[PDB]
């Protein structure tokens, strides 16, 4: 390799450079809390018929350990669009909090959810967060979503004056009053009512199908958790080059007993160099430090 | 890499590499000019001794 | 069950150095840091409540980008906390009630009197139990309840002097309401203490609530019964406590060998700072 670096089949004399050692992590140790309670997701996905787009029943499921199998039992999953994350890693990491807003939209605005294009949702009716860490799933249960008699209770507002702040529920009157004449709400033709219905009877086309659209809103980098699969906090190692996982953030290093003292709520121990080198277990008080491999 | 995917990763994580590269270019250029003036100062010190 | 007056009042003072809450669980040791969050100004010309008291207001408290609160007393003079927009069963209302047993939290849709209360004596029973429920008493179509240990020091605070001052930070980030408080051991006994302090973070509720017009309530000794004592006899003065308003500016922080804050300065101040 010295002949290789010198680009010749001979070397002269002395000291020459090459690669480093780069000791490898021997294993990986994950630290999770000791709380595992099963969670009934049958009360949030396959319940009765949900609301229209004019109301957002923003329901937050409580803290409950739930594997991906319960969500994965639903065959007619149809929506696959995401943003920077593949939809095949919904488990093995614990998220922050689930906002599973489950409601129904008209079937010809599924492709107009994305920003940069104003549709029936991206207009003044709704303002969505720009980052949109959460995803959209939309399965169809039209065997019982639409009654044979008809479902005319689904509404939407269309015309609005001002602008809404994103991540708000838009339920108000929002009436139209203009023109070159006194109207005062009872003018007649000067009304132009912004609220309109949908109607749902099972003789339709392709953009008229109801969907149980659940938008999942969450975030990242938040110390507790709400819903994740049952994964164990494996046994720890000492002075072992290891990939440690402190509920999220991982790294490669060895463990040392921390002589210094921390506050009970200040378990995180970042330094002036802005590196994580102090941690405790989520189950037990383990005043410890980490020095990288 | 925990977030993005190999069909979609490299188009986002390319500018990180370029930014680190140009930051090291600036640091190295500063190191050369500082080393040059320190070399001149050390030559002056050698002349003085 | 509602006894009210239509009289409010307000006072005025000048804070110097208060409102230092820990923003994260980091253990920074003997180093410095930059902080850009909602804080009280330094030498802030803050708003006071009247030093008298027993008195009785029905005030309107404006929530303006995070709210800092301070009260030094004995025997738990202040007991209730109502935050929200309108507090009349149409917007989300966060309710904090601090008894001696276990503090209770209700993020619910509750209408209110303009000054809800409860009157407690003993009256040959040795029980200052909740006999009056002049709060909402209806509209329980809500989706929150919580029970916690009382962080607040309880009734009948027999201590050496004005031994402890309660600082509170009510802060909201993306509908996430967090209470960062401190029951600090002050010993200066003269209005605003001239000193340095820090506030630990203890309460985080990611629920979802819009707060514009909030309030702070109490539960004290008026009558224990409607007809045993004359009503409308308590003047509009409330109690002696301080309210301050935060802002997102630049500040500098210094840590110690034990990881706590020993000094901090307002980076948006006179130019030496």
């Amino acid at each position: 390799e010295t002949k290789c670096t010198l680009k010749s089949f001979t070397v002269e004399k002395g000291i020459y450079q090459t690669s480093n050692f780069r000791v490898q992590p021997t294993e990986s140790i994950v630290r999770f809390p000791n709380i595992t309670n099963l969670c009934p997701f049958h009360e949030v996905f396959n319940a009765t018929t949900f609301a229209s787009v004019y109301a957002w029943n923003r329901k937050r499921i409580s803290n409950c350990v739930a594997d991906y199998s319960v969500i994965y039992n639903f065959a007619p999953f149809f929506a696959f669009k995401c943003y920077g994350v593949s939809p095949t890693k919904l488990n093995d990491l614990c998220f922050t909090n689930v906002y599973a807003d489950s409601f129904v939209i008209r079937g010809n605005e599924v492709s107009q959810i994305a920003p940069g294009q104003t549709g029936n949702i991206a207009d003044y009716n709704y303002k969505l967060p720009d980052d949109f860490t959460g995803c959209v799933i939309a399965w169809n249960s039209n065997k019982l979503d639409s009654k044979p008699s008809g479902n005319y209770n689904y509404l939407y507002r269309f015309l609005r004056k001002s602008k809404l702040k994103p991540f708000e529920r838009d339920i108000s009157t929002e009436i139209y009053q203009a023109g070159n004449k006194p109207c005062n709400g009872v003018a007649g033709p000067n009304c132009y009512s912004p609220l309109q219905s949908y109607g749902f009877r099972p003789t339709y086309g392709v953009g008229h199908q109801p969907y149980r659209v659940v938008v999942l809103s969450f975030e990242l980098l938040h110390a507790p958790a709400t819903v994740c699969g049952p994964k164990k906090s494996t046994n720890l190692v000492k002075n072992k080059c290891v990939n440690f996982n402190f509920n999220g953030l991982t790294g490669t290093g060895v463990l040392t007993e921390s002589n210094k003292k921390f506050l009970p709520f200040q378990q995180f121990g970042r330094d002036i160099a802005d590196t994580t080198d102090a941690v405790r277990d989520p189950q037990t008080l383990e005043i410890l430090d980490i020095t990288p491999c | 890499l925990s977030r993005l995917d190999p069909p979609e990763a490299e188009v986002q994580i390319d500018r990180l590499i370029t930014g680190r590269l140009q930051s090291l270019q600036t640091y190295v250029t500063q190191q050369l000019i500082r080393a040059a003036e320190i070399r001149a100062s050390a030559n002056l010190a050698a002349t003085k001794m | 069950q509602c006894v009210n007056l239509i009289t409010r009042t307000q006072s005025y003072t000048n804070s110097f150095t208060r409102g230092v809450y820990y923003p994260d669980k980091v253990f920074r040791s003997s180093v410095l840091h930059s902080t850009q969050d909602l804080f009280l100004p330094f030498f802030s010309n803050v708003t006071w409540f009247h030093a008298i008291h027993k008195r009785f207001d029905n005030p309107a408290l404006p929530f303006n980008d995070g709210v800092y609160f301070a009260s030094t007393e004995k025997s738990n003079i202040i007991r209730g906390w109502i935050f929200g927009t309108t507090l009349d069963s149409k917007t989300q209302s966060l309710l904090i009630v601090n008894n001696a047993t276990n503090v209770v939290i209700k993020v619910c849709e509750f209408q209110f009197c303009n000054d809800p209360f409860l009157d407690v004596y003993q009256k040959n029973n040795k029980s200052w139990m909740e006999s009056e429920f002049r709060v909402y008493s209806s509209a329980n179509n809500c989706t929150f309840e919580y029970v916690s240990q009382p962080f607040l020091m309880d009734l009948e605070g027999k201590e050496g002097n004005f031994k402890n001052l309660r600082e509170f930070v009510f802060k909201n980030i993306d509908g996430y309401f967090k209470i960062y408080s401190k029951h600090t051991p002050i010993n200066l006994e003269r209005d605003l203490p001239q000193g340095f302090s820090a506030l630990e973070p203890l309460v985080d509720l990611p629920i979802g609530i819009n707060i514009t017009r909030f309030q702070t309530l109490l539960a004290l000794h008026r009558s224990y019964l409607t007809p045993v004592d004359s009503s409308s006899g308590w003047t509009a003065g409330a109690a002696a406590y301080y309210v301050g308003y935060l802002q997102p500016r630049t500040f500098l922080l210094k840590y110690n060998e034990n990881g706590t804050i020993t000094d901090a300065v307002d980076c948006a101040l006179d130019p030496l700072s």
